């Protein structure tokens, strides 16, 4: 590709160097309000008579 | 060399299944130490390169390769056992890589040390904790491999907290499926991002052979999120779950499966779930055939199926398709066969269930056939008289005679007469039937012309003697008569206010429901300045019911009626968005969830629908946050402050208008320019401290536009000179705050 990346596998590595040896917010566990349940057309319809 | 091979596999993928040959010519050797060597040239490379992907699938894709054959060569354990080393590390893609190889190349057999099994456990259960997403991500896939409890619950606690999606997708993708783990899934159909939603029903319930293994609320709830989806990806993947998998395990038999939905007590799921399929499988929707046969061995299931067809080919417009619907003739004798069953008790809530889908179908049709029309009306006429049907069955029998009734003053002559006889009867359960009757009646017609006669007949004769009666279920039954006759004459509805603020304040949490929606109605239906003599004391029962959260059915009904108060009528808007809006957040009423539902529609729809209630929520914003802040200091506080000023923020946002004929929206003021003046002028009753301070702190977050007149942000300008007089002490961040203000106002006065 245009884009080379690119990788020269013949490069000198030092091991030990990169082996050289947790996180607390972590609340609304990641899942959408409840809004599927109020029918939007109720706010316009009377209480009494919803089918009017 | 052997490092070379590996090095040209960095560009394609083709060519892999050629270099694994050349490279199983060299396994006789620094065979080993090379890959290795490659390896550690895997490391350095961080995430993003396409190729350090392309060399691990070709390390992978030989390894496979040499299993068969030739198995002698163990190369999966020295590797392991080298690049595990690496899983305590400070760059992140050092970390990161490790548990990439490591997952990929565990994948490839299953037959590992004990020793080797224990210390990978032990040293990747600390990385799922791991600092960076990416770790994590690449984390469960490697621990994943070993599963089989503490294994698992890990999973179910990252899937469940995880503030990731790509790595709750993870965990969600490779978990073990079983009762244990199943509720956690399944709460991911309601994850917030849609791919983890979608993923669900494209890939991990497929894992569950069967549909039947889910309990009946399972499968219920499944439907119900998944075909209501918001997201059009996350439905469709839910409808073809349904409608190419689960119709499999009922035998391609659409009946079967709707007798495992429970579809008497989960109609609106079932209806749903009929309509989806066929929005899939739209060639079986000319499949159905419903001969003689079929309607009179109807079952709950059956009846549904035709309604819902019925209701479908209706709105598509499928008119070829209705021809298969019975005629009113042959749908007056098919309710007709059905009352029958009702005498019996082994088949009388099915056959509820099933006269209902037939009353909805001639609720349908647009009957011009006379002949028919009298019969069903003669049926109807006949049932109400002399049958005791269920309350549930009252309202569409007596629904549908109103459609067939030619005008409204024949439904009233002719229901009158109804009731008049089935009250000769009696002279409880006789009057409670009259009422309801009554009930039904008021809810079917809309003015009271030409009924006069009619009201007062029914007012005298049944709602009035109700309303005093000392039994208590025949009272509440003749009040809800009365609020409804109250709808058809404001006059009437005036004259009752009274007594309906009487049995708000003496009367029971029923009765104090009664008047919410008794008094709401009569202001949407009568209009606003007709009441306006009991203005305070309507208002004072909306507030008194929006602060009992003890009452969750009548807080959440209070709060209704303020939210269609204000959008229908605009009634006193400033007097109530600020109680609202400070309930709304309040962490008494947290727990109700349909209260949060109701204003969680409402605040959205007032806010973006016109300029001028955006305007009112600056004008209570202030003084609304304040009193939450108090509030709120009696677990962290700080930070859901933060989340509701940025909501309030958001409503009052101009450019969040949904938008729709305006010449003169020239000079109207921007509402964030506008509560940068109310906060300026709030900031000395603020207290000094976190209050004063987070005050300032929304000035950095408004959004000011920079095309305004010069004069609003030299007015602007005042305000902050008038505050500024005050000789506050003030820390630096405020300081900073004001000053980057002040110079944005100055610079786009300039321009």
């Amino acid at each position: 590709r245009e884009l080379d990346n690119a990788i020269d596998f013949l490069q000198e590595v030092d091991v030990e160097a990169l082996f050289t040896p947790k996180l607390s917010h972590w609340h609304n566990r990641c899942l959408l309000p409840d809004d599927y349940q109020y029918d939007s057309k109720r706010l316009l319809q009377l209480f009494l008579k919803p089918k009017m | 060399s052997c490092i070379q091979i590996i090095s040209s596999s960095q560009t394609s993928i083709a060519g892999h299944r050629k270099l694994c040959n050349k490279l199983f010519t060299l396994r006789t050797q620094g065979f080993e130490t090379d890959i290795l060597r490659a390896l550690n040239i895997i490391l350095t490379v961080k995430k993003g390169n396409s190729n350090a992907d392309r060399v691990l699938r070709f390390l992978v894709t030989f390894v496979n390769y040499l299993q068969q054959k030739d198995p002698e060569i163990d190369i999966v354990q020295p590797i392991l056992k080298h690049i595990l080393r690496g899983l305590d590390a400070k760059d992140k893609t050092v970390r990161y890589r490790c548990c990439q190889i490591i997952a990929r190349v565990v994948n490839c057999v299953k037959e590992i040390d004990d020793d080797l099994y224990n210390t990978l456990k032990e040293k990747l259960l600390s990385r799922v904790l791991d600092r960076e997403s990416i770790v994590r991500l690449e984390a469960v896939v490697a621990l994943s491999r070993l599963q089989e409890n503490d294994v698992r619950n890990i999973l179910l606690f990252l899937l469940q907290n995880d503030p990731s999606s790509e790595v709750r997708r993870s965990v969600l993708l490779n978990i073990e499926v079983s009762n244990s783990t199943l509720p956690f899934i399944l709460e991911r159909a309601r994850d917030v991002d849609a791919a983890n939603r979608k993923c669900v029903y494209a890939r991990v319930l497929p894992k569950i052979g069967d549909f039947r293994y889910l309990s009946i609320k399972k499968r219920v709830r499944i439907l119900k999120w998944g075909l209501n989806d918001r997201d059009e990806s996350v439905e469709k993947a839910a409808a073809d779950m349904l409608a190419y998998q689960w119709i499999e395990n009922a035998d391609n038999n659409l009946l079967e499966l709707l007798e495992r939905l429970d579809v008497s007590n989960n109609s609106d799921v079932a209806v749903l779930a009929i309509k989806k399929f066929f929005d899939v499988r739209v060639d079986s929707l000319s499949q159905l055939e419903f001969p003689e046969q079929f309607w009179l061995e109807l079952t709950a299931e059956s009846s549904l199926l035709a309604r819902t067809f019925n209701e479908i080919c209706i709105e598509k417009n499928y008119t070829d398709l209705l021809d298969k619907m019975p005629e009113v003739v042959q749908l007056t004798y098919y309710i007709e066969r059905q009352y029958v069953s009702l005498r019996d008790k082994s088949s009388y809530d099915e056959s509820c269930f099933i006269i209902e889908q037939l009353l909805y179908i001639g609720l349908s049709q647009d009957m011009v056939d006379e002949i028919g029309r009298r019969k069903l009306l003669k049926s109807l006429t006949n049932s109400l008289s002399t049958m005791a049907l269920p309350d549930s069955l009252i309202s569409l029998h007596i629904e549908l005679l109103r459609k067939l009734c030619s005008s409204e003053n024949d439904f009233c002559s002719l229901l009158v007469e109804i009731i008049t006889e089935v009250f000769e009867q009696g002279h409880a359960f006789n009057e409670l039937r009259c009422l309801s009757y009554v009930q039904c009646l008021f809810e079917n017609i809309t003015s009271s012309l030409n009924e006069n006669l009619y009201m007062v007949d029914m007012l005298k004769t049944l709602i009035i003697p109700a309303v005093r009666s000392h039994d208590l279920p025949i009272r509440e039954k003749g009040l809800e008569c009365l609020s409804l006759v109250c709808l058809l004459n404001a006059d009437l509805a005036f004259e009752n206010v009274p007594l309906y603020l009487h049995c708000y304040e003496k009367g029971s949490v029923v009765l104090k429901c009664t008047a919410i929606r008794t008094l709401t109605d009569m202001l949407i239906q009568h209009g606003k300045a007709k009441f306006t003599e009991y203005e305070d004391a309507i208002s004072s029962i909306l507030f008194e019911a929006l602060g009992e959260f003890e009452n969750a059915e009548l807080q959440t009904l209070g709060a209704e009626a303020i939210a269609k108060l204000l959008v229908i009528l605009h009634y006193r808007d400033e007097l109530f968005l600020k109680p609202l809006i400070i309930q709304y957040f309040e962490p008494n009423t947290v727990d109700n969830h349909a209260l949060r539902q109701v204003l969680g529609y409402f605040f959205p729809v007032y806010a973006f629908g016109a300029h001028e209630n955006q305007w009112r929520i600056a004008t209570i914003f202030c003084d609304a946050l304040l009193s939450l802040l108090e509030i709120y200091r009696d677990d962290d506080v700080q930070l859901s402050i933060g989340h509701i000023a940025q909501q309030m923020l958001d409503w009052t946002d101009n450019e969040k208008l949904y938008e729709r004929g305006d010449d003169y929206i020239a000079l109207n003021h921007n509402v964030h320019l506008h509560l940068a003046n109310m906060i300026f002028e709030s900031l000395p009753n603020a207290s000094e401290g976190k209050e004063r301070k987070f005050m300032i702190s929304l000035l950095g977050k408004l959004k000011i536009p920079t095309d305004l007149p010069s004069s609003d942000y030299q007015r602007t300008k005042r305000k902050l000179e008038t505050y500024e007089s005050h000789g506050f002490t003030m820390d630096s961040t405020s300081l900073s705050i004001l000053a980057k203000f002040e110079r944005m106002l100055l610079q786009n006065e300039e321009a």
